[PDB]
Order: structure tokens, then C-alpha cells, then sequence
């Protein structure tokens, strides 16, 4: 829910999420929903954002309405921050367990150490049941199975209440006698040296000795119980395995790209050159979580969120099949209400009027190619 | 008589000399003054530097020494009218100091700024350093020291003790001149960028603040003015 | 004009400018001169200089005697700072429009975010005409053509004069009455409470209200006029396309490199191995904007600046054609007055006595190869 407020150009050129899939749309408490897909780190990473040398695969949700059971970059679990390489494509997978009933907008996001959150597309997921049914069991290496919902809760409550009671007892011992005005007047009028007299010093010595003794004894007792402990596990994980994508056989040059102010459309002129040996057709333009589709070429069957999906939002002046070896120039219009709803038109406010996106080309046999485009985006007012 | 025409000369000498200096640097800025390793630079600007340093040392010595030997020994036996005349002469000295401070700390300092976005420095002795660091700063230092010495040696109010605001006003702006060591060090080893807001330049800023002691100095001069010649009229 | 003062070793190993060309040597006002060439970012980039992650393609000139109409790295306009990769070669092009009459030493320079200016060779260009003839027209997206020489000048003058007059009016209103000594004496001698009395407070309220009202009204008026504005456009541009040079077929090992103190020559011993299938001959040694040529092998026809060009400054002990597959060791002397004029001999003052440069090898058919050499440079005194 944090997008629509970030700069449009930086939403356009940080990370491109595609091939997203959600295993379920409606789940019960304790059930699992799996979010998969790929993300590409844009080569033209903005200078105001630190390079994703330290990045965390997070989930966008209103608090722990789900718990993150697992998360993978590549094929390996990533509970710590990771190092990503600019220009690479990674596949990810997040496993969530439903915890709180309701309708939640779940995003896949990436946090970068020096640039803030990069929020991917959000999908509404319904959770049914009761929060009282949620369980989070975990088996330790010491041979004990505990529930993370309430483990150590009583111990924490007890120790905090005990020390609070000790402090309250100290203050109350001193508060049985008159507190402020008589003591102030006694300290002012000559030496006081009467408001603190034995056995006050004995009581203070007892409090100090009892505090130190209780701390030492409690530490020793908490070492006998739980004799095996480890420090908090932390540290960025290098060696994230990226996807080894084949080199695209389509080359696209953005010769001038504009947009109307005001308006809900973006227009660009592309020179597409088709290498390889199969006729291709432009089927999709993805800019920032928004997919503009040409319905005559490609249809979405993955249940992409409807507000981010423009089924016929991509119009190509000449979208006839492009024979191999042939190059042509077309005018491409990406038009949808999403362009204004997600404030992609707010790029006119940005200090860097440049866009980036992904074009998906499909051949007759159905196999698709991903090409990346970026160009200056010029507003037009007249 | 009271205030005489030494004030006209005090303004005019600085104005005429600095207009000539500005004309000189507008003529020999380019064309013998861009290349520091050329021999024409050595005759048009290094000679300027040497001559101005020698003349500054000689003038400071002569002026301060003369003001000090001609100091008033019998300050007690000074008439109020003579004190008023001396107070006006001190005010003329302060006017000359303010004019020199303007020319040094504003005009030629921000002029060095214009040069910083047109050239690539070749040395610590660029045509603008000759004029700003080694001419105008010493000139206003000499004027301020002379004004302080005149006050101390002719005005009974400023005698019997060193005025703290006057000492700050005279010495702090002076401290910008040794702050040039920070400038060159802060440009060579530190910040290679021609940033004019870099912390390397805060040394001028810190000692540029000390010129705010002009307020204490001026209320002291007002009190010195209103010692015997306060009126009457004033407060009546 | 800023070189000859920078460290010789850092001038030798930052950026090597070659294939430089100037379209014109003498231009009229409003005419265009184009500067082209290639620059190679040296692999042994000095540690005291930040890597060119943020670099600006600048022009060295005494103020705007020219205006930079366009500048390209690769083939694309670069009005903002760019990211360069160490070890890569880029082609550049700068278009200048003549503005001020005179004889100007024009350099191609590169500014690095954390290391300062890297000045390339400077060429004297003569401008004829009058500065009054210079025009800088520009057409806006709002449909207006303005001259950048005087656009908004009157508006700026008016607003600054207006606010200065307001401040002067305030001060003069308070300065009609006696200013310093009577007011000081009144404030000292008892309460003053007489120097500020109505209608002084009314005048101050009027000044405050008029100031706020004028600011608000002027802002609204400047929003009605010029209803379309954009923020300042900024941001480093990534994705600079470098040149894809063929791998050299010549390998050169600098076995010992010295120079005499004092002297105007540099001597090095090279083991040149000729791969490929054509006899080669060493024709040029470029070290820091200085080109030492062997006149028997190569002649300059691009109008390289004469003070930086040593037509016969390169002497090779055995410069006979090197047959393919053959390796030999020669003694190479680079001697010219430029070595002392540009203070290349001032490397003895540097804390890093290492040099770098480019060797150009030419075959019989004329095609040339660029090999890069770097080695310790050892002064010799006896
Ligand atoms: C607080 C004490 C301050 C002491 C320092 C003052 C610095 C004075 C200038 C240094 C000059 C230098 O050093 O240079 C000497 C220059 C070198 O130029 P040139 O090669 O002869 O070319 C010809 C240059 N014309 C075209 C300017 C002649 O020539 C000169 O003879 C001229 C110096 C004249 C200085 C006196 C006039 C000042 C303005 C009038 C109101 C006072
Ligand atoms: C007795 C009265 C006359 C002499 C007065 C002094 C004039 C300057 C002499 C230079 C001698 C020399 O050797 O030059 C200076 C040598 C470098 O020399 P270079 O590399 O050959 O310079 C060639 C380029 N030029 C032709 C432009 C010079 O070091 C320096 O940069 C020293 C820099 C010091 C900066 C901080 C100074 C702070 C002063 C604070 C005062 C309160
Ligand atoms: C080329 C350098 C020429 C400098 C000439 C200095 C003049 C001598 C300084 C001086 O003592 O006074 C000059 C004037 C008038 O004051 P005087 O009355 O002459 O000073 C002594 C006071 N006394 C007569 C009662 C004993 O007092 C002034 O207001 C003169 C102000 C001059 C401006 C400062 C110029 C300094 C440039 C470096
Ligand atoms: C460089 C940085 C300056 C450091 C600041 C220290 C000075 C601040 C206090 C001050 O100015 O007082 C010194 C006297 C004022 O009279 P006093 O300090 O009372 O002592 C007078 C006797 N004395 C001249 C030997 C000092 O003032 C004078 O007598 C000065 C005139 C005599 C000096 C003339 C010779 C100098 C030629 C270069
Ligand atoms: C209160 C500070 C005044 C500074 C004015 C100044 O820098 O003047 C130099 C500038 C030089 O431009 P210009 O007048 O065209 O004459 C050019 C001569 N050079 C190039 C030597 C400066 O203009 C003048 O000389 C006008 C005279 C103003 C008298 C207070
Ligand atoms: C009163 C505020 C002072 C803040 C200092 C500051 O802005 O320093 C910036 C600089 C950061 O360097 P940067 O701006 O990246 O400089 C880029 C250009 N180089 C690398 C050549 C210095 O930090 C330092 O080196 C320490 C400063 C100590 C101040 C007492
Ligand atoms: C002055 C009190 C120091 C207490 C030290 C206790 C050490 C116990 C080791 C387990
Ligand atoms: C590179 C970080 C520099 C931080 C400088 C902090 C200056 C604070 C002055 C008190
Ligand atoms: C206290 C003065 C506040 C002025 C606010 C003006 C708002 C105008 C909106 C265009
Ligand atoms: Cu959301
Ligand atoms: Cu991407
Ligand atoms: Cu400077
Ligand atoms: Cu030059
Ligand atoms: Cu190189």
C-alpha cells in the first residue's frame, strides 16, 4: 500500500517483477499461500538509490496478518539480507502462513540498504477463520517443540513484573513518609541530616545487595536451564544464484517516447528488429507493476491483480507478425486508468523524466522473449 | 571645524585604487594571467605580488609606528572640543576600515568565486589570489590596526585598557589571512571540487563572524563621543 | 590551462585521449565547432582518485567563450553526470557554438566526483565577430521561442529592485528620525518606551501585511503565467555504451623504463611480440596529451596541437618491420621539449613514480593497433 507515493521514475527503474504467481486467493487460518516469480534488477539503477549490495526480500502487508514461513532467492532460503547484482534476473519464492482473518493486500517487496523499499505488485488475499486457531510450532536442536505465539511469554511477564514491583517497593518505602514540601524545607533550613537516618541506610544496603544477588542467581539459574544458547544469527548472504536467461533475439530501439498531460496514456515509437527464425508479435508492455496487454497476442491466465492489468491497454500501430530478419518502426500506446490510479502520470513532478520497462514478444508457437527498454519520457501539453 | 575632509580622501583612495586594480585584472586576467607557468605571468602578476607584499609591509610599519610614537602622553589635559575632534577622526578611521573590509571580504572574495567556475587552478598564486589574499586582506588589516592604534593613543575612553570588542573586530578579520593556509590545504589534499560551501572554507566564516564585534566597538565609540560632548541637546 | 600543475603520474594514468579531431580552427560568432575523439579509462586508476562512477564530460575554456550546445558519450547526449567503467574506451563528441571573440585554448576535460578534473589536450581556436551578434534561441514545450541570453532578465531585475526598494523604504522610514546616540541614551537612561510609539506599530503592521500579501499574490500570478513547470532535471546516467575494440595482436612488456634528471627525454626497453599475420612498426607513443611520433612510420594529419606533438620525438633502436610470430627487444626514447614544457619531468616530485601510455603500431596496409603500457619510471641522475 506504500506505492503510488514513491517517485514514478524510480518505480519504473529499480526492479521489474514479472512471471508473478499466487498459489491461492482465499486461505484458512494456518494454511499456506506461496508467492513466486522473477525480478530483474534494472541496469540503469538510479544514483540516489544505493546499489542492492545489501537487500532484503520482504513482504508488504499490514503487520503480521501472515507469517513468513520461508523465502527463497534462486532456490535457497534467505532469512538474512542478500547481495544482488545490477542487471541480473532472479527467481524468488515466498511461503506465507495465514494468521489473521480479513482481506489483505499482499505485496512482494525488496528493501535496499541505502535506498528504501521497492514494492512489487499487490494482490488481495482473503483469510478466513479465527486468530485463536493460529499455531507456529518450531522444534529446537535441544529436542523441544514450542509454539512461537506464546513461548517465553510467561517468563517475560514474570521477570518484568518482579523488577517493577522491586522498584515500586523502593519508592513506596520512601513514600510512606511526607515527600516534597517538608523535606524541601528541612534541606533548605539548615542542614537536613535527619531525613536520611538508620535504618534507612540499612534498607538501602539490603536493596542493593538483594538486587545484585538476585541478578546473579537468576543469571545462573537461566544458565542451568537452557544450557545451550547461540547468539543472534546475522550477516549478508553473498552468492545469490541468478537466472541464466537466453540472449533475446529481439532488439528494440525507443526512438522518442512521450505522454500527454493530462492523460491516461503513454506513447512511444519503437524500431523492432527480429533476429532468430520465427515471426514475433508484441504482446505486453510492463512499466511499473502495470501490465499493458495486446489481447490479440497474449492473454493473462495467472490471475494478475485486475487494477494493475490492462487486458487491451497496449495498442500497436502495426502488430502484424514480424518476419525474421525484418526491422520496422511502430507507434505503441500504453493506455489504462491504472496510469492515473497508480500515479504513473506523476512523473512530471519528478526531477528525472526517464522511464524503463519490459516488452514481451510472442511467436506463433507461443514461446516468449523479454526485452528491456528505457528512454527519456517527454510530456506533451499542447 | 570638527569633522574635516579627511573622510572624502578616506573613501576616495580605496575607491580609486581598487577601481584601478579591477581594471588591471580585467586587462591582464586573460592574456598574461591564465597560464601560471608562462613568463608573461611572472612579469604581470608575480611581480605584482612581490611589490604589493613589500609595499604592504613598509606601509604597515610606517603607519603603525608613526601612530605609536605620536601617541598622546598628556591625555588628562585634553579639552572636550579637542576630544570631539579626535572622536570624529577615529570615526573617519572606522569608516575607512569599513570600506576596506567591504572591498576585501565581499568584492574581491566573491570575485575569486567567479574565477573558480571558469579556470582550473594552477597554483596558490592565481591573479585573483594576488588581489584578494595578498592585497585587499592586508590593506584592511592595516586599516583596522591603524584605527585601533589611533583610538588607543588619542581617545581617553579607549586608553587605560585594550577594548575587547575592538580587539576582536581588528584581529578576527585578520585571522582570515592565516586562514589561507586552510584554503590551499583544503583544496589540494581535501575536496578537489570547486565547491564554495565546503567545510574547507568555514575558516573564513568563523573569523568572518568576529567582525560582528563592530557593534560593541561602535557602542564604545558612541560612549566616547558622549563623554563631555554628549550635549547638551541629547537627553534634553 | 589547468594542467602542467597536476601530478605528472596522475596525468599519465587517469584517462588517455586519442583520435582527437577539431572540426574548425577559426569560427565566426554563432558558428559551430565540433570536437570528437576517444578516451580510454586507465585500468591502473590511482587510489587517491575515486573511480569514475560519477563523471561529467566538461569543456576547458576561460568561461563561456563558447556555449556547449551538445555533448555525447558513445552516441547519446549526456547533459548530466555519467558512470564510466575502469578499463573501457568511449568515443565522445562535443558541439560548441562561438560566443566571445578572441583566441581561446579549448580543452576536453572529464570531471570525476571524487578526484577532480582530468584535462585533455587543448587546442587554440580563434573566434571572430562581436558578442552582440550571439544568439541562443530555444523552443519550449509550451510553444514559445526565447533567447537564453536575455530571457527572464527584466523580470529578475524588477523583482530584485522591488524588494530592495521595500527594504530601503523600511530603513529610511526609521532613519528620518535621529538614529544612534540619542536613541542609545534614551534606552540607557531609564525606560525608553518613547522611541517606538504609534503610528510606528501601525507602519510595521502595514509592512508585514503588505509583504505577506505581495508574496502570495506574486506567487499566484507567477502560477497563472507559466502554468506548466518542471523541477530541475538531475541524476547520473548509467549505461554508457563503450567501444567494442578488437583485441590487440601486439603484446608489449616494458622491461625497465627510466628518464634523466635533468632532461627532456624518457627511455624505455620494450619486448614487442607480434601476433596476427602482418608486419608491424611502432609509430607513436602517447603518455599524457603528448604524442611522440616516429616520422618514418606515421605522420599526423588531424591538426594536433603543435606544442603537444613531437613529429620525430620517438626513436626506436630497431624499428624495422616486425614479422608475425616474431618477438624482439628494442630501446625506445621519447624526447621532446614538451616533456619539460608540460612538466612531465615533474614526476620526480610525485609520491608514485609510475607512468602509463599508449603505443600505436602500424602495418604496411596502414591499419593500426593500440596497446597500453604501464611500468615504474626510474629517474637517473648519473
Ligand atoms: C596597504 C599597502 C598596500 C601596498 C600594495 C599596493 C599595490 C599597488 C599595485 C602593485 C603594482 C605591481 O606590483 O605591478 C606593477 C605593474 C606591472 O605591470 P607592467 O608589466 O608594468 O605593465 C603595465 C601595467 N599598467 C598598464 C597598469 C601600467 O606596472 C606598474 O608599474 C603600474 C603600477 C601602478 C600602481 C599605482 C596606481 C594605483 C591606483 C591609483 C590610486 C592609489
Ligand atoms: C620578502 C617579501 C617578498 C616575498 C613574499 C612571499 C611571496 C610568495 C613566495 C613564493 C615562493 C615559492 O617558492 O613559491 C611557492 C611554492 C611553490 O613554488 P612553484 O611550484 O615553483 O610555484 C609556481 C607557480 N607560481 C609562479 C604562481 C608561484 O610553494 C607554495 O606554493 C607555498 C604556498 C603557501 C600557501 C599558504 C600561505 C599562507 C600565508 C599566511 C599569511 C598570514
Ligand atoms: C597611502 C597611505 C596613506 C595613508 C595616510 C595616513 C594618514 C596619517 C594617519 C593619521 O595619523 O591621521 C590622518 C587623518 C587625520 O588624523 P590626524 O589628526 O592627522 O591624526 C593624528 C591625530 N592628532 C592630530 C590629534 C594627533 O586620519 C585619517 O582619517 C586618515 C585615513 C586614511 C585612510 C587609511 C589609509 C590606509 C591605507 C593602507
Ligand atoms: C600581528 C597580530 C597582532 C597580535 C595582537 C597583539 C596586540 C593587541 C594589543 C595591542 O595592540 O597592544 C599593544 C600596543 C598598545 O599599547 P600597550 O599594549 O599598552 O603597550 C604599549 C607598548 N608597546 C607598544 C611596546 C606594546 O599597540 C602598539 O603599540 C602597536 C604599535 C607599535 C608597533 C609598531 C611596530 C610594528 C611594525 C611591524
Ligand atoms: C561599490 C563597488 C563598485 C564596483 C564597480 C566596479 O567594479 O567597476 C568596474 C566596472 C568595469 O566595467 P566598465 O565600467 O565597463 O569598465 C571596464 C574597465 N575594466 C575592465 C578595467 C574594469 O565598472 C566600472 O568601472 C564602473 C565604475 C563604477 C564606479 C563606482
Ligand atoms: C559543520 C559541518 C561540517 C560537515 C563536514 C562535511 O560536510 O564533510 C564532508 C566530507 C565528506 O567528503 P565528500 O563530501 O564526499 O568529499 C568529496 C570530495 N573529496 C573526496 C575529494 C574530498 O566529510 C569529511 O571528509 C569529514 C569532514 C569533517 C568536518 C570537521
Ligand atoms: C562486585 C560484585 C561482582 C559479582 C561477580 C559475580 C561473578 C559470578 C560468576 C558466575
Ligand atoms: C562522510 C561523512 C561525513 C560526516 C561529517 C559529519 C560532520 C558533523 C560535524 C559536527
Ligand atoms: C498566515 C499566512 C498564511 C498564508 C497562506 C496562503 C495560502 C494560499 C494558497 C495558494
Ligand atoms: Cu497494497
Ligand atoms: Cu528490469
Ligand atoms: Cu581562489
Ligand atoms: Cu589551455
Ligand atoms: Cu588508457
Amino acid at each position: 500500500h506504500g506505492e503510488k507515493s514513491q517517485a514514478a521514475f524510480m518505480r519504473m527503474r529499480t526492479i521489474h517483477w514479472y512471471d508473478l504467481s499466487w498459489s491461492k486467493e482465499k486461505v484458512k487460518i494456518n494454511e499456506t499461500v506461496e508467492i513466486k516469480g522473477k525480478f530483474h534488477v534494472f541496469e540503469g539503477w538510479p544514483e540516489t538509490v544505493d546499489e542492492p549490495d545489501v537487500a532484503f526480500l520482504n513482504v508488504g502487508m499490514p503487520g503480521p496478518v501472515f507469517i513468513r514461513k520461508e523465502s527463497y532467492i534462486g532456490g535457497q532460503l534467505v532469512p538474512r539480507s542478500v547481495r544482488l547484482e545490477i542487471g541480473k534476473t532472479y527467481d524468488f519464492r515466498v511461503v506465507l502462513k495465514a494468521r489473521r482473518p480479513g482481506d489483505w493486500h499482499v505485496h512482494t517487496m525488496m528493501n535496499v540498504q541505502g535506498g528504501g523499499p521497492i514494492i512489487g505488485p499487490g494482490k488481495w488475499i482473503t483469510v478466513e477463520g479465527s486468530m485463536s486457531e493460529f499455531r507456529n510450532p518450531v522444534t529446537t536442536l535441544t529436542g523441544q517443540t514450542v509454539d512461537l505465539e506464546n513461548y517465553n511469554e510467561g517468563n517475560t511477564y514474570f521477570w518484568h513484573a518482579f523488577w517493577f514491583a522491586i522498584g515500586v517497593a523502593w519508592i513506596g518505602y520512601w513514600s510512606r513518609r511526607p515527600i516534597f514540601i517538608p523535606r524541601l524545607l528541612m534541606v533548605d533550613a539548615g542542614r537536613a541530616d535527619e531525613l536520611v537516618s538508620a535504618t534507612d541506610r540499612k534498607v538501602a544496603m539490603g536493596f542493593l545487595a538483594a538486587t545484585i544477588l538476585i541478578v546473579v542467581m537468576a543469571m545462573s539459574s537461566a544458565n542451568s536451564k537452557y544450557p545451550i544458547t547461540i547468539p543472534l544469527q546475522a550477516g549478508t548472504m553473498r552468492g545469490m544464484k541468478p537466472l541464466e536467461l537466453p540472449a533475446p533475439t529481439v532488439s528494440v530501439k525507443v526512438e522518442d517516447a512521450t505522454y500527454r498531460v493530462p492523460g491516461r496514456a503513454m506513447r512511444m515509437k519503437l524500431t523492432i528488429t527480429n533476429h532468430g527464425n520465427s515471426p514475433i508479435r508484441l504482446g505486453e508492455f510492463y512499466t511499473a507493476s502495470v501490465r499493458f496487454l495486446d489481447s490479440d497476442v497474449y492473454k493473462d491466465t495467472t490471475g494478475y491483480p485486475e487494477d494493475l492489468l490492462a487486458e487491451d491497454g497496449l495498442s500497436v500501430s502495426d502488430n502484424s507478425p514480424l518476419a525474421p530478419g525484418e526491422t520496422r518502426t511502430v507507434d505503441v500506446t500504453a493506455s489504462d486508468a491504472a496510469w492515473e490510479v497508480y500515479r504513473l502520470s506523476d512523473i512530471i513532478y519528478d526531477p528525472d523524466s526517464r522511464f524503463a520497462g519490459l516488452l514481451f514478444f510472442f511467436d506463433a508457437t507461443g514461446n516468449r522473449q523479454v526485452v528491456q527498454i528505457d528512454a527519456p519520457l517527454i510530456p506533451s501539453f499542447m | 571645524l570638527l569633522d574635516k575632509k579627511w573622510l572624502t580622501f578616506a573613501l576616495a583612495i580605496y575607491t580609486v585604487f581598487y577601481l584601478w586594480v579591477r581594471w588591471y585584472e580585467g586587462v591582464y586576467g586573460w592574456s598574461a594571467g591564465l597560464d601560471s607557468f608562462a613568463p608573461e605571468f611572472e612579469t604581470y602578476w608575480m611581480n605584482f605580488l612581490y611589490t604589493e607584499i613589500v609595499l604592504e609591509i613598509v606601509t604597515a610599519s610606517i603607519l603603525w609606528g608613526y601612530l605609536w610614537k605620536t601617541r598622546d602622553r598628556n591625555l588628562a589635559a585634553l579639552t572636550p572640543r579637542e576630544e570631539l575632534r579626535r572622536n570624529f577622526t577615529h570615526l573617519v578611521w572606522l569608516v575607512a576600515y569599513a570600506w576596506a573590509i567591504y572591498w576585501g571580504a565581499s568584492y574581491f572574495t566573491e570575485q575569486d568565486g567567479t574565477w573558480h567556475q571558469t579556470i582550473v587552478r594552477d597554483t596558490d598564486f592565481t591573479p585573483s589570489h594576488i588581489i584578494e589574499f595578498y592585497l585587499s586582506y592586508p590593506i584592511y588589516i592595516i586599516t583596522g590596526f591603524a584605527a585601533f592604534i589611533y583610538a588607543k593613543t588619542r581617545l581617553p575612553f579607549f586608553a587605560k585598557g585594550i577594548s575587547l570588542p575592538y580587539l576582536v573586530l581588528v584581529v578576527g578579520p585578520f585571522m582570515i589571512l592565516p586562514n589561507v593556509g586552510l584554503n590551499e590545504w583544503g583544496h589540494t589534499f581535501w575536496f578537489m571540487e570547486e565547491l564554495f560551501v565546503a567545510p574547507l572554507h568555514y575558516g573564513f566564516v568563523i573569523f568572518g563572524w568576529l567582525a560582528l564585534a563592530v557593534m560593541g566597538t561602535l557602542t564604545q565609540t558612541f560612549y566616547s563621543f558622549a563623554q563631555g560632548g554628549l550635549g547638551q541637546s541629547l537627553c534634553e
